[PDB]
């Protein structure tokens, strides 16, 4: 090899810009409906609505300023550092807290199935009071380096918006923290509590009564099967910086291609709460 | 005079045979099969900009501890 080198492909230049613009817009639509008609009105009747709530705005952060994505896609970021920044740190914490209160819900139905009786002020409680600390405070003090390492850079002729870092181990060492809190962790933290409430659902099959779970299992396994290509992509990109499954250069241009389409994909989490409220699922 | 005022040694070393104890530290790396073809390479290969190049071999370092 003489060197390496940065290159798009030529399709996603043009098809990165639609699946953004359609979950731009869908996304907007959506979170505005469900805020319209549950904030405002305060017509909710569950616990379950208020974390709904919380993913509407997290989204609506969201997905008013991925535009901005949508004309640096093809474009050149010349916005400004403070821009980037924005974006940046409002990405990271929309990534974080959504994944945060679908645990929050999971943790919300097996209090629910199992200590029907004996916790009433806990829901309430989990549901108002643990939810800043919990929830918006892990998700804005683990955005703290994308606060203050995040940058615009002219690098030749291109104006790039990206998150940038001082060397390679440091991009591991996120992807791989990134990963486990983001994905790993919440793994076993909802996969238990699914476990546990199903295996004592299984004691009471002679009352079935509610089934109002569906509605956040359809949610959990929505939004797992959206980002986990996004996930295993990261960690092969990891993998691939470990130098460890070293092959060549058009590989890692493949991983990178295939990055920025399962991103492309992973972004249909957004209308996931609005259209199983349309759907009443 | 212009090559010792210019770069100037670190070590400056006059004749004198002086008895120190040596180690020695074998960079054995093996060789392949020798390839006759004839290859005319100039400034734009690959192999000379990454210096990942095939070149001599090296050498085997040896440290030496002496009390002068």
């Amino acid at each position: 090899e003489p060197c390496f080198r940065e290159e798009n492909a030529n399709f996603n230049k043009i098809f990165l810009p639609t699946i953004y613009s359609i979950i731009f817009l869908t996304g907007i639509v959506g979170n505005g409906l469900v805020i319209l008609v549950m904030g405002y009105q305060k017509k909710l009747r569950s616990m379950t609505d208020k974390y709904r709530l919380h993913l509407s705005v997290a989204d609506l952060l969201f997905v008013i300023t991925l535009p901005f994505w949508a004309v640096d896609a093809v474009a050149n970021w010349y916005f400004g550092n403070f821009l980037c920044k924005a974006v940046h740190v409002i990405y990271t914490v929309n990534l974080y807290s959504s994944v945060l209160i679908l645990a929050f819900i999971s943790l919300d139905r097996y209090l629910a199935i199992v200590h029907a009786t004996n916790s009433q002020r806990p829901r309430k409680l989990l549901a108002e009071k643990v939810v800043y600390v919990g929830v918006w405070i892990p998700a804005l003090l683990l955005t703290i380096p994308d606060f203050i390492f995040a940058n615009v850079s002219e690098a030749d002729d291109r104006y790039i918006c990206d998150r940038f870092y001082p060397n390679d181990l440091w991009v591991v060492v996120f992807q791989f923290q990134h990963i486990m809190v983001g994905l790993i962790l919440p793994g076993i933290v909802i996969l238990s509590c699914y476990c546990i409430i199903i295996s004592k659902l299984s004691h009471s099959k002679g009352h079935q009564k509610r089934k109002a779970l569906k509605t956040t299992v359809i949610l959990i396994l929505a939004f797992f099967a959206c980002w986990l290509p996004y996930y295993i992509g990261i960690s092969i990109d990891s993998f691939i910086l470990l130098e460890i499954i070293k092959q060549g250069c058009e590989f890692e241009n493949t991983v990178h291609k295939w990055i920025s389409i399962t991103e492309a994909l992973a972004f249909f989490h957004c209308c996931l709460n609005p259209i199983l409220y349309a759907f009443l699922g | 005079n212009l090559f010792e005022t210019s770069i100037k040694p670190c070590v400056k070393l006059t004749p004198l045979c002086v008895a120190m104890n040596c180690t020695r530290n074998m960079t054995t790396s093996t060789g392949t099969t020798d390839t006759q073809n004839i290859t005319i390479i100039n400034d734009t290969s690959p192999c000379v900009r990454a210096d990942n190049c095939t070149g001599l071999k090296e050498e085997e370092m040896v440290d030496c501890q002496f009390n002068m």
